[PDB]
């Protein structure tokens, strides 16, 4: 592998709900951004020739003023594969210093993810991009690698998607595989829209950002929510005065815990689903029943939205009520629910197993997009 | 099943065959197909 | 075979290795500044590199060539020029042997940042051609791809004279009917 | 007020930049409230034809800019330009939103909006300064930038690609060699930003100095904090049955750091992937064993013609399927229970694990054949589905 | 590859070299200043062109999607020309049925 230097596939984690990127072998990402392109809006303002036609990540977030926001990646899927792939370039020559003809790659895709996806990316890595070689595993099974043991189901809920990954030495379970769509896009959602209840807007686009970042830092999760509405009514301790740099007193109260409850109580916001806990239980029963003991046994948070204190308290919670007295369930969740896809995949890379796994381009040529499948199961 | 044959015998533990009550894509086959049947049991019904 | 380019790294006379038809830094600094060799007649002569201390005079010496050959070879301080990057490489070079033959140590100190330096260099230039040859590669992309949509172009109008045949067809197959 | 700068046509406008995603709503949206507005309201008079009165350029008495409330007709956003008609004075002329909004508008963000604008257009002025400045300086700089290199590029390209289509395109490239020369004049400039005499000899001309900015303090460390964020909890609940005592079935666990090398040591002596051989041979029988092409019914019906008797029908779907039964349920089956038998023969849990996931493999094989084949015998009685237009012609 | 944090830390080391350097002689160790500054400006050319290829490739991005959306709509309309061609088959087939008739 590195006898002359290893020059390892690049772990380019297309998260969950945010976009990842570094070297493989390290033991944290290098390049993190959001899924957002900008576009400039207007062609009679670029004059010159240092002209910049794609603002990536925070760079179109910040220049949104003059740019058309768009998300090219919706729950793992790609929308606008022409402006991922702008992403790619951004992300290698803006953000590592690298070169996709000479680096290899390491894919990141959505569980599931329809084949046709990875043989266009491999049409556009090889004809477009032409990567050297190319390998492609699912975002969930790269998680479990970082669960330290080989089966899991993997409750992953990042950022703007949520999905149960049944895995059990290593390769998931397709048929259980289930998907649910209400994540922190839909908890900063529901967050703003607790906090006008509370007599202060929250829907601009500075102050998205100024409830977004207090729902990832300020959101506990309740243990009981019926007890939070009784410490809520009896109590202004939950009531805190956080303070904003342009100078406001936001008092957040029983917004404290009922937020993340929506993972379990879906229809508060008006989101018509079931609780993830509900999810969690139905994808497990949907699984070969022998092997279900250990599947709850092995149940595996992941997701960047998921450093909420109590979300594994009110997760067990639910499934203790929903799992009866013949199961056996440990939901885990070590603090790399954020990095679990990406560290795994480094994990992965590092494996002098990874030598069996290129996909050539020259054998790409040979035998058309369809390689992906000849080289990836 | 596998273990049928390497420890050979006639064991009856074969693959869970796929179950009706949890394959909502099979009842929905099955909806679909009977639908199908009912509609094209209507014009031979009445232009005999 | 290979007479001695001019060049302001210091050298002396050709030594020789091939005869004719102390402490561990002069090891240490031969290694590192390897000789230029010349294989003169079927001899391999050898140009050893310089082992004398220079002084305040010398230091005047190259300092003053430094500044007459970049004249007489008409470099460039400002923008890039490869004949001002060899001068200075060299320069640096001598810099090299005389801070050697001072303190070694001192020397391996530059001889590591030079390496750095250099291949921090060497990777500038080939990321650069790298986004060079994505960029152009990505024009052939579109190019390949509006030649295969005109070709659905083509395809149109094939598709449209398909219809007017079968349109014709149609009014054949009535007024036989009415025949 | 003075506030705006000097005005010139060859000068950059205001009206690409002006922010439609930080702006409060759309103006074609804001003249249909105003004209239900007026319609509810009776307006007219009040406030003349349809919008809510706001500022204009002028007061119409001093040459300096002021803020003076007037009445407006209507608006088209395809010229982005209102029509106004002022209360007292009969004059209809057609003015600029960065003028004209509504009283019902908020003060407070429609000076935001202002004041950004302006400093848009100080920011694009500069950037349009700097750009024009550059045109001036000459070079004596090589361009390495070449057809060689095109033609270079293109042939490593290769294939069906690079061979398609090389003769138009190449103009591009030639204005793409001036923006090397473009890039190299900025260079000499920045370079000439050392000394303070060439900084004060380009600063008499109005010009700031703005840099494209690369030498900013390297953060310590580029890998993410992983502590800094609140560590994980893990949280176990088992049950009655699988329980180890009464009270603490709610166990909570608290990681920090987790070693990289570690998870990867147990992943490769434990999983499949981890393990070389097994982990291709798991590759081949996954891939080469794709037993859910055979299906369970006939979609070739040329041997017999349209239309089809139920009687052979029913025999050619019996027959394929007993047949597909004979490639299938045996012949697969003894053929993975010779491979299995291969193969775990050269931890003792990830090989129990391994063995589930090899059973669990061929009961995933089974689900995909006969979902396969209930969809396409959906596609076989979908083959006539009457669609509409056609009700059993 | 690419590492700032060795870049900037062998620049401070080299920045402290320069007292060793001058211990050694003045005139050495305004050489070395000099040809510091010299080889500094010429990372920062070096810098200054990768960025410009970085532009190069950025605006190269989005030179060409115009036209391909555009006729994009050209392949949407091909396919409803499909359409159309199957509708040909159908009424093929009514008129065939006639002539049978």
């Amino acid at each position: 592998m590195a006898d002359e230097g290893e020059v390892s596939a690049l772990v380019c984690d297309n998260g969950s709900g945010m976009v990842k990127a570094g070297f493989a072998g390290d033991d944290a990402p290098r390049a993190v951004f959001p899924s957002i392109v900008g576009r400039p809006r207007h062609t009679g303002v670029m004059v010159g020739m240092g002209q910049k036609d794609s603002y990536v990540g925070d760079e179109a977030q910040s220049k949104r003023g003059i740019l058309t926001l768009r998300y090219p990646i919706e729950h793992g899927i790609v929308t606008n594969w022409d402006d991922m792939e702008k992403i790619w370039h951004h992300t290698f020559f803006n953000e590592l210093r690298v070169a996709p003809e000479e680096h290899p790659v390491l894919l990141t895709e959505a569980p599931l993810n329809p084949k046709a996806n990875r043989e266009k990316m491999t049409q556009i890595m090889f004809e477009t991009f032409n990567v050297p070689a190319m390998y492609v595993a699912i975002q969930a099974v790269l998680s479990l690698y970082a669960s330290g043991r080989t089966t899991g189901i993997v409750l992953d809920s990042g950022d703007g998607v949520t999905h149960t990954v049944p895995i059990y030495e290593g390769y998931a379970l397709p048929h259980a595989i289930l998907r649910l769509d209400l994540a922190g896009r839909d908890l900063t959602d529901y967050l703003m829209k607790i906090l006008m209840e509370r007599g202060y807007s929250f829907t601009t686009t500075a102050e998205r950002e100024i409830v977004r970042d207090i729902k990832e830092k300020l959101c506990y999760v309740a243990l009981d929510f019926e007890q939070e509405m009784a410490t809520a009514l009896s109590s202004s301790a939950l009531e805190k005065t956080y303070e904003l740099p342009d100078g406001q007193m936001i008092t957040i109260g029983n917004e404290r815990f009922r937020c993340p409850e929506v993972l379990f109580n879906p229809n508060m916001i008006g989101m018509e689903a079931v609780g993830i806990h509900d999810t969690t239980f139905n994808s497990i029963m949907k699984c070969d029943v022998d092997i279900r003991k250990d599947l709850y046994n092995n149940i595996v948070l992941s997701g960047g939205t998921t450093m909420f204190p109590g979300i594994a308290d009110r997760m067990s919670k639910e499934i203790t009520a929903l799992a009866p007295s013949a199961m056996k369930i440990k939901v885990v969740a070590p603090p790399e629910r954020k990095y679990s896809v990406w560290i795994g995949g480094s994990i992965l890379a590092s494996l002098s197993t990874f030598q069996q796994m290129w996909i050539a381009k020259s054998e790409y040529d040979e035998s058309g997009p369809s390689i992906v499948h000849r080289k990836c199961f | 099943d596998i273990s049928v044959k390497v420890v050979n015998m006639a064991m009856e533990q074969y693959l869970a065959s796929v179950d009706p009550v949890a394959d909502p894509a099979a009842v929905a086959g099955r909806d679909l197909v009977r639908d199908i049947v009912q509609k094209n049991l209507v014009a031979p019904a009445d232009l005999v | 075979m290979i007479p001695p380019l001019s060049s302001l790294v210091r050298y002396d006379n050709p030594v020789l290795v091939s005869t004719s038809k102390l402490t561990q830094t002069e090891d240490i600094l031969n290694s590192i500044l390897p000789p230029r060799e010349w294989t003169e007649d079927g001899q391999l002569w050898v140009q050893y590199v310089s082992s004398t201390p220079a002084t305040r005079l010398d230091v005047i010496n190259l300092q003053e060539k430094l500044d007459q050959q970049l004249q007489q070879r008409q470099a460039r301080e400002t923008g890039i020029c490869p004949i001002r990057e060899e001068l200075y490489a060299q320069t640096f070079d001598e810099l090299i042997r005389q801070v050697t033959i001072n303190c070694a140590e001192r020397g391996l100190l530059l001889l590591r940042v030079r390496d750095e330096m250099r291949m921090t260099i060497a990777a500038y230039q080939t990321l650069y051609e790298s986004a060079v040859a994505f960029g152009i590669r990505k024009a052939l992309q579109t190019e390949q791809g509006k030649s295969e949509m005109e070709s659905r172009i083509t395809q149109l109008e094939g598709d449209v004279k398909d219809l007017e045949r079968q349109v014709q067809e149609w009014k054949f197959k009535c007024e036989a009917i009415e025949k | 007020t003075g506030q705006l700068p000097v005005r010139t046509t060859t000068s950059m406008p205001l009206e690409y930049f002006d922010s439609p995603e930080m702006e409060l709503v759309q103006p074609e949206e804001r003249l249909r409230r105003a004209r239900e507005a007026a319609a509810a309201e009776g307006r007219g008079a009040d406030s003349g034809p349809v919008g809510v009165p706001g500022f204009s350029r002028y007061f119409d008495t001093s040459g300096t800019f002021m803020w003076a409330p007037c009445v407006m007709t209507d608006y088209d956003r395809g010229q982005d330009m209102y029509h106004i008609t002022w209360n007292t004075t009969g004059k209809t002329k057609w003015v600029k939103r960065l003028n004209l909004l509504f009283a019902d508008e908020n003060k407070s963000g429609f000076a935001f909006r202002l004041r950004q604008a302006r400093r848009r257009r100080d920011e694009s002025e500069g950037e349009a300064r700097y750009s024009e400045y550059v045109s001036k300086q000459p070079f004596n700089n090589i361009d390495v930038l070449d057809e060689h290199f095109k033609r270079k590029i293109f042939k490593r390209v290769g294939g069906d690609v690079t061979q398609r289509l090389a003769s138009n395109a190449h103009g591009h490239f030639e204005d793409f060699r001036a923006n090397f020369k473009h890039a190299v004049k900025s260079a000499i400039v920045d370079v000439q930003f050392r000394q303070q005499d060439a900084a004060a000899h380009l600063a008499a001309a109005n010009i700031q100095p703005v840099s494209h900015g690369s030498h900013a303090l390297v953060p310590p460390q580029g890998c993410v904090n992983l502590e800094a964020l609140p560590a994980g909890r893990v949280v176990v609940v088992n049950q009655p049955e699988h329980a180890a005592a009464e009270g603490q079935d709610w166990f909570a666990q608290d990681v920090g750091r987790e070693g990289f090398e570690l998870l990867l040591a147990d992943v490769k002596r434990g999983a499949v992937v981890g393990h070389p051989a097994l982990l291709t041979a798991l590759q081949q029988m996954y891939k080469d064993l794709d037993i859910s092409s055979m299906a369970l019914t006939v979609t070739d019906m040329r041997e017999l013609p349209l239309p089809a008797r139920l009687g052979d029908y029913a025999r050619m779907q019996r027959n394929h399927r007993e047949l597909v039964a004979d490639m299938l349920s045996s012949d697969w089956t003894i053929k993975v229970i010779a491979i299995v038998e291969r193969i775990l023969s050269g931890s003792q849990a990830a090989v129990m694990r391994f063995i589930k996931m090899v059973s669990l493999a061929m009961a995933d094989q089974l689900r995909t054949a006969v979902l396969s084949s209930i969809q396409m015998c959906c596609g076989f009685w979908k083959q006539y589905d009457v669609q509409p237009g056609d009700g059993h012609i």
